[PDB]
């Protein structure tokens, strides 16, 4: 029959499939590991900063709002539902203070 | 049987659709980290011409930019609950990352 | 009820869907 090779041939691929998408988690994860020991590195830390020209020169225009906070760091946007419209961010940092600077 | 033929080609395309775009995030990791390598490197330079002070001309990794209207009015509120903060628009806004903005400015 | 993103830790593609969500609002069904 057509359809029970047709079987055969797409259970003969998805092996090759499942074994490359385990090549590439294990890529991944590793990969994650080494950006992770990059950016704490003490020297590293030291200089992992931007500057305000920087960022004007990426956003033509308006108000700029730059926040700072620890890893981890969570940040939940709420769906613009009226109660007026209520655009919010909410912010929850348990590892220390956040920082926030003003762009011009 | 039959169903078991739809149910795998519908899988396929699935692990196909899925794979690629996991070989997608993985150059721009890769990419992040150049990038992050680049921006270190062009700050000792800097430094080695000029040291810019803490709090001004100077933001740390991570951060977010928050891009609004300048008509928009933005409040900022802390409550008594802890680790939490409450920011309010008047209007629309956008949140852009470090790894975009980093991707903006070459590396 | 709310999209979340997490700072280092988080893909972009996270915020490009709040940005989306924010820009359009509610949504006829």
């Amino acid at each position: 029959k057509e359809v029970i090779d047709r079987l055969r041939y797409l259970k003969a691929e998805i092996e090759d499939l499942e074994l490359k998408e385990r090549e590439l988690d294990q890529q991944k994860l590793w990969l994650q590991q080494s950006i992770k020991n990059v950016m704490d590195d003490s020297i590293n830390n030291r200089f992992s900063y931007v500057t305000h020209e920087d960022i004007c020169n990426c956003f033509n225009g308006d108000t700029l709002l730059a926040i700072q906070a620890p890893s981890g760091t969570q940040l939940e946007v709420p769906i613009p539902e009226m109660g007026q419209k209520k655009y919010q961010i909410n912010l929850k940092s348990h590892s220390g203070p956040i920082h926030v600077l003003l762009i011009n | 049987f039959a169903q078991e033929c739809q149910n795998l080609e519908v899988e396929r395309q699935r692990r196909l659709e899925r794979i690629k775009q996991k070989q997608s995030q993985l150059q721009e990791l890769i990419l992040q980290q150049i990038a992050f390598k680049n921006l270190v490197q062009r700050n000792r330079h800097a430094e080695q011409q000029a040291r810019p002070p803490p709090p001004n001309s100077v933001i740390h990794l991570p951060f977010i930019i928050v891009n609004t209207s300048k008509k928009t009015v933005i409040d900022c509120s802390i409550s008594n609950d802890k680790f939490e903060y409450l920011f309010n628009f008047d209007n629309t806004f956008e949140i852009h990352d470090d790894i975009e903005v980093l991707k903006r400015m070459g590396m | 009820s709310a999209l979340l993103y997490k700072f280092n830790g988080s893909p972009s593609k996270s915020l490009k869907d709040i940005n989306n969500m924010i820009r359009q609002g509610e949504q006829r069904t």
